[PDB]
RNA sequence: UACAA
RNA sequence: GGAGGUGACACAUGAUAUA
RNA sequence: GCAUGGUUGUCGUCAGCUCGUGUCGUGAGAUGUUGGGUUAAGUCCCGCAACGAGCGCAACCCUUAAGCUUAGUUGCCAU
RNA sequence: GGCGACUUUCUGGUCUGUAACUGACGCUGAUGUGCGAAAGCGUGGGGAUCAAACAGGAUUAGAUACCCUGGUAGUCCACGCCGUAAACGAUGAGUGCUAAGUGUUAGGGGGCCCCUUAGUGCUGCAGCUAACGCAUUAAGCACUCCGCCUGGGGAGU
RNA sequence: GGGCGUAAAGCGCGCGUAGGCGGUUUUUUAAGUCUGAUGUGAAAGCCCACGGCUCAACCGUGGAGGGUCAUUGGAAACUGGA
């Protein structure tokens, strides 16, 4: 869990986190004590919307065949960073997390 | 272009407001009801009447009345409905039973709303507001779509044209869908304007 | 509570297949007039429907304004894109010498006395965003004390 | 629409 | 998938503002 | 009818046209509504910063093509 | 500006490494002085191809064009002149500083890879921008010097 | 207290004169720079204060200001000179 991505795509910034890239497994040990399906466009920016969908759930077939499926993850961050803990791989950035596992 | 949601759905699901039945005497009772219709109208125009309908049998005549404020229609102490009575009997030389049922929630009404609506524009108030309050006021009361339109010089306006609102579901082309419909003409200083509201119950 | 003002109506529009369809456009600033300013927009075919959007908006980026006694407590020009706003402070008997939408910012921030220019495009919404930008980089004594390690006497 | 031809 | 290089019969016209 | 209400024709039964919230953009705007298939159809599925909704499509209405029960006159006629 | 068969002769510049040497001898640059595609001009040669002009044939309402058949200057050489181009990266020169990733050209160092110079491309942060975009080959952050701009037309008259 | 990729705006490009600008340190100087002294910058005016006009204009009195000014004594970090 401490084997990053290749080195033709490491972020600058994971470099004290970090052929190639082997992870800070010493590092990650101190920071883990500190710390399925589609995202859908909105599901916390949006929630006086999706709750109803939510709602309409709990209360056809078609539909919640896809809304129980329902109810990477760039979006998420957005509707998170922007209301003001994660793993965060070579790849991924570690300015946008509060609390960055930094583990494969 | 939109038929009248009405005519479309009269026999269907919507059921006539002249029941009788008549083969050679058809067109004399057809404008004695016309003549009613048109007498409850100019006399009962401040008693916020929805509709009419007219029901004959043995050289008697069954009219009753949907109104919103019942009170002034059959008036203190039963009055105000006997002198209609009495004033009907000579319209016609037959037999004329009045009944009159109360309407709830005449918001939900669309001549009552159409008819509020010219009688405020009347007055001058806003285009905009009276069609805004109306729509609030039947979705509050659990409608499940309102539409309303005022058409002509809206404010005065040299140039006329339409401003229309709406909320809800107001689904014209289902059929077995109940769409109350009403038009009514406001008198201004500068012509007529034309209101005309749906309403969607469900 | 937030009072809010209507800097500036705007119809726009966007042309079809058949003729042109009209929205509205309103920029609106709230503020509590006590440090506390923002500024919002919204889009409608109504008026007053595309204000209370841009009131709706405006209440979540309010900027916390520095103050000293009522006035700012340094010299700063704002520029956002073409915007550009210069903000001195100005003694207590001095009122608000602004000229269009910075007047509002200042204003429903609680400033009552300062010297600005607006040196710039002067399109309202880059002039109100120029405006917030130079409060937003004000910096109070206290707090730049505490960044160089020192108290406040020794700053000066 | 008011014009022009 | 997106760029940069490379190569690849005939059909005239429609006054001014206001839109 | 170039001051209007109401009513109608036409593009045209063309399948499109929008909105709310969110998000992206200084902004006009965008997104959704695009993309891969599919359909008479913005019809449907999948994917997707969209999630939903509305007016449209369709379906609910009339008639025509088959059968059954009820009914047998003024309809029908096999014994 | 431009430069493309090969050979010889004459000759300019750049890059890498080294750290012998000199010891700020540098940068920029008004005026000035030179070089400067193509067309064009002069003198004299040359003349295959192509081809302004021009001729004929088509097309067309007309066709002083586009298309076809020819064809002169010119296109080529030498020596002079001309001094202009969307002469463009539409981006003046010098110096330093500021994430990464990935091709390619010429080298160097170390163990095909790692590091490093100098060019030449693409993508992409911070920053910048009106946006498009630029982004260690900046349009970022700075200092020095030069050139230039101040609404459009009139008029580069 | 603005600009020059596409809005007006980088000379087509070199070489180079005057000029502008110029790496590190030590000593020295004192032209620039800084800091006092002296003289002068008339009066009227402007600004502040006070007085006379019934108030006010206005008038008067006392200050302040205005030099890239000169002469003279100090300082030596930076620019200049050795
Ligand atoms: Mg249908
Ligand atoms: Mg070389
Ligand atoms: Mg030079
Ligand atoms: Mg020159
Ligand atoms: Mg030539
Ligand atoms: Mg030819
Ligand atoms: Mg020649
Ligand atoms: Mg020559
Ligand atoms: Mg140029
Ligand atoms: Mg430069
Ligand atoms: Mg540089
Ligand atoms: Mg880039
Ligand atoms: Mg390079
Ligand atoms: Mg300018
Ligand atoms: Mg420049
Ligand atoms: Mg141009
Ligand atoms: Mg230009
Ligand atoms: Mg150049
Ligand atoms: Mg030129
Ligand atoms: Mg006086």
């Amino acid at each position: 869990v401490h084997f990053g991505h290749q080195t033709r795509r490491w972020n600058p910034k994971m470099k004290k986190y970090i052929g190639i890239y082997i992870i800070d497994l010493q590092k990650t040990v101190k920071k883990v004590d500190e710390a399925n399906q589609r995202w859908l466009g909105g599901l916390l920016t949006n929630y006086k919307t999706i709750s109803k969908r939510i709602k309409r759930i709990s209360e056809l077939k078609k539909e919640y065949d896809r809304l129980i499926k329902f109810l990477k993850e760039r979006n998420a961050i957005a509707e998170a960073r922007k209301l003001n803990v994660g793993i965060v791989d070579t790849n991924c950035d570690p300015d946008e997390i509060d609390y960055v596992i930094p583990a494969n | 272009q939109k038929i009248n949601p009405i005519g479309l759905r009269v026999g269907i699901i919507r059921d006539w407001e002249a029941k009788w039945y008549a083969e050679k005497d058809f067109a004399s009772l057809l404008h004695e009801d016309l003549k009613i219709r048109k007498f409850i109208d100019n006399e009962l125009k401040e008693a916020s009447v929805s509709h009419v309908e007219i029901e004959r049998a043995a050289n008697r005549i069954n009219i009753a009345i949907h109104t919103g404020k019942p009170g002034m229609v059959i008036g203190k102490g039963g009055s105000e409905i006997e002198k209609l009575r009495n004033k009907l009997n000579a319209l016609t030389d037959k037999k004329v039973h009045i009944n009159v049922i109360e309407i709830k929630k005449v918001d939900l009404d669309a001549r009552l709303v159409a008819e509020n609506i010219a009688r405020q524009l009347e007055n001058r108030a806003s285009f905009r507001r009276v069609q805004k309050q109306a729509i609030t006021r039947a979705m509050k009361l659990g409608a499940k779509g309102i539409k309303t339109q005022v058409s002509g010089r809206l404010g005065g306006a040299d140039i006329a044209r339409a401003e229309q609102y709406s909320e809800g579901t107001v689904p014209l082309h289902t059929l077995r869908a109940d769409i109350d419909y009403a038009h009514a003409e406001a008198d201004t200083t500068y012509g007529k304007l034309g209101v005309k509201v749906w309403i969607y119950r469900g | 509570e937030f009072e809010e003002r209507v800097v500036t109506i705007n119809r726009v529009a966007k042309v079809v297949k058949g003729g042109r369809r009209f929205r509205f456009t309103a920029l609106v600033v709230v503020g509590d007039k006590n440090g506390r300013v923002g500024f919002g927009t919204g889009k409608a075919q109504e008026v007053p429907e595309a204000i209370k959007k841009a009131v709706e908006a405006a209440k979540k980026d309010l900027v916390v304004v520095p103050r000293v006694e009522g006035t700012t407590p340094h010299t700063i020009t704002g520029r956002y894109g073409s915007g550009s706003v210069f903000m001195k402070p100005a003694a207590p008997g001095t009122g608000v010498i602004a000229g269009g939408p910075v007047r509002a910012v200042l204003e429903l921030a609680g400033i009552t006395d300062i010297l600005s220019k607006s040196l710039g495009s002067n399109t309202p919404i880059n002039m109100v965003r120029a405006t917030i930008d130079g409060l937003q980089n004000l910096k109070n004594a206290e707090d730049v004390a505490k960044l160089r390690g020192k108290t406040v006497e020794e700053l000066y």
